[PDB]
């Protein structure tokens, strides 16, 4: 598809169709020599709508611990309303003429920055979004690479009972993300890197088992097998991170 | 009494729990129970689609009936309607 979420699609998509068919209405000539009805007060509503989208992003970018979305979102702010000052130009040259031909550019234009500038805030806003999973995800990494401090089986039931609530978390972040997307090839490698990493949960606890029964007495082998295994759960990993990150 | 020596070592040594909690609670691995986890996400959302409804209905507005637009879906309300339906009679209601 066009735009990768089902949200961004659901909310771009109709306004670029509509855009787009007026462009070629005009190329058309079929609004030529026809007085326009008044659109200050539609204009008046897409400033308001405009302004309250502005206030949620100022808010956001207030209170986020995200330092990449407090850079990234605030110039989608300016380009939003320098195109909503295009459509308020446009309004009032329809007003002045109701026959203007100037008046059409600043109207799509203006319409279509309105757009580009929504667009922008979505895309900037799923990049956060996604960057809390990646967080979880970077999580998980790290709770692996302690793995190998584990020798002693009261430290194995401790490492396992503090793994649970994460993997559960990251498991439930993957599923809710993979629903949203509209790259069937992006879901299907989440999906199936995320049942890998479950699949060989049960896996790494068991050769860590092994690896503090055989430290007890006569272990290279068990010591190599669990490594594999955290190099494994954490190769999909890595892989669930770059998917993530894709767009199209 | 503690050993000096084993004291020595295992002091700034961080315990398994301690190496855990600090990766758990640095990463947040735990379950949020809160109802507003939604609510920055919805409220972008509504606005931006706020913003679609508003630029929709001006450019509606423009276009009036000279418009070539044609969006009548018959057949996915039909759809829509057998879906409630089997969905109504199974749930018994």
């Amino acid at each position: 598809p066009v735009f990768h979420t089902r949200t961004i699609e659901s909310i771009l998509e109709p306004v670029a169709q509509q855009i787009s068919h007026l462009v070629i209405m005009h190329e058309e000539g079929e609004v030529d020599g026809k007085a326009i009805p008044d659109l200050t007060a539609p204009v008046a509503a897409v400033q308001a709508a405009v302004s309250n989208l502005v206030r949620v992003g100022k808010e956001t970018v207030q209170t986020t611990e995200d330092q990449i979305l407090k850079r990234d979102m605030p110039p989608a702010f300016i380009k939003v309303e320098n195109a909503c000052t295009k459509l308020v130009q446009a309004a009032q040259m329809l007003q002045s003429d109701p026959y203007s031909v100037p008046a059409r550019d600043y109207l799509i234009d203006g319409s279509r920055g309105i757009l580009s500038g929504t667009s922008d805030l979505l895309l900037t806003f799923d990049e956060a979004e996604v960057r809390k999973i990646i967080r979880v995800c970077k999580g998980i990494l790290e709770y692996l690479t302690v793995a190998e401090v584990v020798e002693t089986m009261e430290d194995l039931v401790t490492y396992t009972k503090n793994l649970g609530p994460g993997m559960t978390k990251m498991a439930k972040m993957i599923d809710e993300r993979q629903q949203e997307l509209t790259h069937q090839e992006h879901r299907v490698m989440l999906v199936n890197s995320m049942n890998t990493v479950k699949e060989l949960l049960p896996v790494l606890i068991s050769a860590m088992k092994i690896f503090v029964t055989t430290k007890n007495s006569k272990i290279e082998e068990a010591l190599k097998n669990r490594n594999f295994t955290v190099e494994k759960m954490s190769a999909e990993i890595n892989e669930i991170i770059r998917v993530l990150q894709l767009t199209s | 009494i503690v050993d000096p020596l084993s004291f020595s070592e295992e002091r700034f040594r961080p315990s398994l729990e301690e190496r855990l909690e600090s990766i758990i609670s640095g990463a947040a691995l735990m379950a949020d129970s809160s109802c507003t986890r939604d609510d920055r996400r919805e409220r972008i959302v509504a606005e931006c689609n706020a913003v679609r409804q508003a630029l929709q209905d001006l450019l509606s507005e423009y276009m009036g009936n000279a418009g070539r637009k044609e969006r009548s879906d018959a057949l996915n309300s039909a759809i829509d309607k057998m879906t409630k339906k089997t969905r109504d009679l199974r749930r018994q209601l």
